[PDB]
């Protein structure tokens, strides 16, 4: 889902 | 400065397996945040997203694709490999691996996550064909027809790529265009080579067609048929 | 999964123009997006990073803005190796997808393509298969759509068309479809036709001939 830096 | 470079082979035959492998130098995949991706590129179309792998060796797939791959990494080869199995036709394509930026840090401490998101730097990209056939030499048919006229020769049915082609052995150029081969679903390429000239021109028009792969030259005089 | 969308997918331009393409995505995607430029045979290059950040060693004419779900790459005065293919890619969510791509190349005026229609050879019947090939001949904009007939009949998936880049002279484009069948089912029609749109022609063209007509 989700990058993996995202957030 | 830091480069990569894609290797494997040009051609492959369906149901069969493809390894890639993406060689770099200027950065290490022990190094923080740092990533490897593989973008491909089916020509002519855009640019299809792969997989990717981390320094840390977290790996991500296209969903899509997901099923067909499998990315490694070999960091004190500094290479990424990418195993596709089980290829078909429309596997073919340009095949480039990239590398993506991990978060700068101050004194080993992160404090931009901007420069991840992009791949910043690009290998010169591989080119894959997927076909079952075997080289194989063209059959060369005439085409034959502001007021100007056409005609052209039609390179079909050959293997490999390239093919090359000229007309009157390279001093008729003004008003040719040779267009790009398709891949034909048989797995075998073909092209047109056409040429525009003054409708009173119809001087004697030959297409030279040379396909090295096969060792396989040809003339064709083509002309405005009716004997 | 995320959809991005490009627009336009094609633009014609001089060099001096301003130009600027535009990327919406399905979701929003922050600011992790990314625009590349990529010049025929060549690898994408990075220009801008994280929507609106200038890559280093890229020129200043070059300038990214917008976040969330709509974003801009505006090139303030074209040169002339900016006549390429754009593309950007969104980082935010697996898999980080590209959009479809804008091609930028020189404007010129309108020209309708000048169309021919070619029978098969004789040679090619003998082996058993039948190509007709269509040529537009020297067209801009680059947009053209090819429709192959056969005793009326509209036929589909047994064509195949490429097209020659930009002409570096003229700036027009010339494209090639070739229709196969095999000799057998060539035999059981007689009117072959290539139907032509494009944008230079008041309304579609239609070249045809009637198959052993002597």
């Amino acid at each position: 889902a989700l990058d993996k830096w995202a957030s | 400065r830091i480069t990569l470079k894609e290797s494997g082979p040009p051609l492959v035959k369906p149901t069969q397996t493809l390894t890639l492998t993406c060689s770099f130098s200027g950065f290490s995949l022990s190094d923080f945040g740092v990533g490897v991706g593989w973008i491909r590129q089916p020509p002519g179309k855009a640019l299809e997203w792969l997989a990717i792998i981390y320094s840390d060796d977290d790996k991500r797939y296209s969903p899509s694709l997901n099923t067909r791959l499998t990315i490694t990494k070999d960091t004190s080869k500094n290479q990424v490999v990418l195993v596709m199995t089980r290829v078909s036709p429309v596997d073919t394509a340009t095949y480039f691996c990239a590398h993506r930026r991990g978060p700068t840090t101050l004194f080993g401490v992160p404090i931009a996550r901007g420069p991840v998101n992009a791949m910043d730097v690009w290998g010169q990209g591989i080119t894959v064909t997927i076909s079952s056939t075997s080289t194989k030499g063209p059959s060369v048919f005439p085409l034959a027809p502001g007021a100007a006229a056409a005609l052209g020769c039609l390179v079909k049915d050959y293997f490999p790529e390239p093919v090359t082609v000229s007309w009157n052995s390279g001093a008729l150029t003004s008003g040719v265009h040779t267009f790009p081969a398709v891949l034909q679903s048989s797995g075998l390429y073909s092209l047109s080579s056409v040429v525009t000239v003054p409708s009173s021109s119809l001087q004697t028009y030959t297409c030279n067609v040379n396909h090295k792969p096969s060792n396989t030259k040809v003339d064709k005089r083509v002309e405005p048929k009716s004997c | 999964a995320l959809q991005l969308t490009q627009s336009p997918s094609s633009l014609s331009a001089s060099v001096g123009d301003r130009i600027t393409i535009t990327c919406r995505a399905s979701q929003g995607v922050t600011s992790a997006l990314a625009w590349y430029r990529q010049k025929p045979g060549s690898p994408p290059q990075l220009l801008i990073y994280d929507a609106s950040s200038l890559e280093s060693g890229v020129p200043s004419r070059f300038s990214g803005s917008g976040s969330g779900t709509e974003f801009t790459l505006t090139i303030s005065t074209l040169r002339p190796e900016d006549f390429a293919t754009y593309y950007c890619q969104q980082l935010h969510f697996y898999p980080h997808t590209f959009g479809g791509g804008t091609r930028v190349d020189v404007r010129r005026t309108v020209a309708a393509p000048s169309v021919f229609i070619f029978p098969p050879s004789d040679e090619q019947l003998k082996s058993g298969t039948a190509s007709v090939v269509c040529l537009l001949n020297n067209f801009y904009p680059r947009e053209a759509k090819v429709q192959w007939k056969v005793d009326n009949a509209l036929q589909s998936g047994n064509s195949q068309e490429s097209v020659t880049e930009q002409d570096s002279k003229d700036s027009t484009y010339s494209l090639s479809s070739t229709l196969t069948l095999s000799k057998a089912d060539y035999e059981k029609h007689k009117v072959y036709e290539c139907e032509v749109t494009h944008q230079g022609l008041s309304s579609p063209v239609t070249k045809s001939f009637n198959r052993g007509e002597c």
